[PDB]
């Protein structure tokens, strides 16, 4: 989570971080990749029958 | 909340992800010490 892990909890986090643009909407595009994957792999090795 | 995280008004079927869940402070609370130590001024405003 981006807004809470940089500087969540403060009024003035999420402003000051909203000028920055697109780079934690960035990355958690890239983590839920990564989690979607994990549980095909396991569709393909014991799911074969 | 979907719809603006996706920036689009259509969507498709299938689990998300939005804001989070938070709590709001339900109010605002502030320290204090023990007591005061005492200044000598009965003393000084009862001196004879
Ligand atoms: C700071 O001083 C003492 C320290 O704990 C506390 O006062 C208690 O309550 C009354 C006065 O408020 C005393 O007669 C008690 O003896 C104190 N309790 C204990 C367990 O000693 C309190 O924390 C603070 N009091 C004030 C007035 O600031």
């Amino acid at each position: 989570d981006c807004t809470m892990y940089i500087c969540g909890d403060s009024t003035e986090c999420s402003n000051l971080l909203l000028q920055y643009g697109s780079f934690c909407t960035q990355l958690k595009r890239a983590l839920t990749g990564i989690a979607v994957e994990q549980d095909k792999n396991t569709q393909e090795v014991f799911a074969q029958v | 909340e979907t719809k603006c995280t996706l920036k689009s008004f259509t969507v498709e079927k299938g689990i998300y992800q939005t804001s989070n869940f938070r709590v709001q402070p339900t109010e605002s609370i502030v320290r204090f010490p023990n007591i005061t130590n005492l200044c000598p001024f009965d003393e000084v405003f009862n001196a004879t």
